[PDB]
C-alpha cells in the first residue's frame, strides 16, 4: 500500500466523484503526494479540501491565502 | 455554476456586512448623542447660586 496508489486514487476521485474525495482524504492524508493532490483540488475547485490539506500539512500561509481567495466557500 | 454561486454568496455577504456596519454606526451615533445629552445635563447641573 504505497503512497502512489492513494495519490492516484485522490487524483482520479476529483474528476468524477468529488463528494467522496474529502472523505478519502480525511482517511489517507498521510499517504497522498502533496503537490499532485493540491493541483487536483485546485483544478476541481475544492477549496475546502485545499484548506483541510494545508491545515493537516501545517501550511498555514497557503491555507490563509486560499481562504481569503474564497471568503464564502 | 459553482463559481457563480460563490460570487452570489460573496455579494450577499458583502450586503450583510454593509448592513451590519451601518447598524453598528447608527448605534454608536445614538450612544454618542446620549453621552452629549448627559454632558449637557451635567453642564446644566453646574448652575449654582454662589456669591459674586
Amino acid at each position: 500500500a504505497h503512497m502512489g496508489m492513494f495519490t492516484e486514487l485522490a487524483i482520479l476521485y476529483s474528476k468524477f466523484k468529488p463528494q467522496k474525495m474529502r472523505e478519502h482524504l480525511e482517511l489517507f492524508w498521510s499517504r497522498v503526494n502533496i503537490p499532485k493532490v493540491l493541483r487536483a483540488a485546485e483544478q476541481a475547485h475544492l477549496w475546502a479540501e485545499l484548506v483541510f490539506l494545508y491545515d493537516k500539512y501545517e501550511e498555514y500561509d497557503n491555507a490563509i491565502i486560499t481562504m481569503m481567495n474564497h471568503p464564502t466557500d | 455554476e459553482l463559481d457563480a454561486a460563490s460570487k452570489v454568496m460573496e455579494q450577499e455577504w458583502r450586503e450583510k456586512a454593509k448592513k451590519d456596519l451601518e447598524e453598528w454606526n447608527q448605534r454608536q451615533s445614538e450612544q454618542v448623542e446620549k453621552n452629549k445629552i448627559n454632558n449637557r445635563i451635567a453642564d446644566k447641573a453646574f448652575y449654582q447660586q454662589p456669591d459674586a
